[PDB]
């Protein structure tokens, strides 16, 4: 099965023993998913269990070296989406996105790399609008930066609590 | 070079052999 | 067509 | 010893026992940092893994962008490992004409790798070297060996 991945992690998140929830831990840092794409339309959901006061995530996909001891969206190797205000981070460069989202709000992330690339952010199933397009050509993981003691859970599929309308995509649970 | 650490299987395309 | 080989 | 026992344990201890350091034989080479008794493992010949037909292909775009040296090593007529943009350490390896090392492919879980096997006990400082074994071509393309072995062929080709 797709699950969070178990060596490719900064070592202070601490995961649970399904390997689907994480809690933050101090300053940003991050984990991938278990599987990547290379190519074709992806999708997958995470769900803000618990996000206390002066807590925050930064949630995306990311290339391998995408440096796990930094916020996702730190360098060229991942594009991210930020709680707090709803900004959109790449080579740490935060830029006018949506509004915030919070406790349990489930979000999803598109990824779309035909073999015109594009990454698109869903809030409780609504299209949130397109973040970044003609990306840099690579494997693409699901990934996850937590600020604090917040707590968030990943779906991979292949059922959705918000799948979207008219978009076509495979769930990331297909790489299993 | 990229640095890898294990052979990676390279993931031909459908195109692969196509003009 | 160059490569290194194990046995010729 | 089960051969992936072994080889784990190569893929944990190798980046420890060699280093790449400047060579005489050539620019860049591979180097014992600490003694390596023989028939061990030293290090694999990692890279991308490609179907044999698809070497031509490759060769041809990597002179488009003007690399001089071949990175590709052949596992069998089936298979190819290319190094050429991914790889590792192995790559540094220059060639001898007597040479300390080996290469020999192994089988892993259905999956084929060539690994570089010390063909005696290899000391310290020793630069590790392995007979290329590249097909002999016409001499218009002879590439000369600067290996320094008494016994030294003159060229790789
Ligand atoms: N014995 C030898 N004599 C002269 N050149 C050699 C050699 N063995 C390897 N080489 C050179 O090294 C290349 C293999 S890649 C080896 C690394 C290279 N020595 C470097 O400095 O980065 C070959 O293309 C060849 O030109
Ligand atoms: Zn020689």
């Amino acid at each position: 099965r797709v699950l969070l991945a178990l060596h490719d992690r900064a070592p202070q998140l601490k995961i649970s023993d399904d390997r689907l929830t994480v809690v933050g831990e101090k300053g940003y840092s991050m984990v991938r998913a278990s599987h990547g794409v290379r190519k074709g339309a992806w999708y997958f959901e995470i769900t803000v269990d618990e996000m206390p006061p002066d807590t925050a995530a930064r949630l995306g996909w990311s290339q391998p070296l995408g440096n796990l001891q930094a916020p996702l969206g730190y360098d060229k190797f991942s594009y991210s989406w930020r709680s707090k205000k709803g900004t959109k981070f790449h080579q740490s460069i935060g830029k006018h996105y949506s509004s915030g989202y919070g406790q349990g709000d489930v979000l999803g992330f598109y990824i779309n790399l035909p073999e015109s690339s594009e990454i698109i952010f869903y809030k409780n199933g609504v299209n949130q609008g397109v973040a970044y397009k003609d990306i840099f050509e690579g494997v693409y993981f699901p990934a996850i930066s937590l600020y604090k003691s917040c707590t968030v859970s990943i779906n991979f599929g292949p059922c959705f609590k918000y799948p979207p309308k008219d978009l076509t995509y495979r769930p990331m649970s297909d790489m299993g | 070079f990229k640095e890898l650490d294990e052979n990676v299987e390279y993931e031909e395309r459908e195109s692969e052999f196509d003009i | 067509a160059r490569t290194k080989q194990t046995a010729r | 010893l089960p051969m992936p026992m072994r080889f784990r344990h190569l893929k944990k201890t190798s980046k420890e026992a060699v280093g790449v350091y400047r060579s005489p034989i050539h620019g860049r080479g591979l180097f014992c940092k600490r003694n390596i008794d023989a028939g061990e493992m030293v290090i694999e010949y990692a890279g991308i893994v490609i179907r044999s037909i698809l070497t031509d292909k490759r060769e041809k775009y990597y002179d488009s962008k003007g690399i001089g040296s071949s990175y590709m090593f052949r596992i069998d007529d089936s298979e190819v490992v290319d190094a050429t943009m991914h790889g590792n350490a192995a790559r540094f390896i220059n060639h001898s004409c007597e040479p300390n090392c080996y290469s020999r492919v192994i089988n892993i879980d259905g999956q084929k790798h060539i690994v570089i096997f010390a063909m005696r006990k290899i000391y310290r400082g020793e630069e590790l070297t392995y007979d290329y074994k590249f097909p002999i071509e016409d001499a218009s393309n002879k590439l000369p060996c600067n290996c320094g072995a008494k016994k030294c062929r003159k060229f790789l080709n």
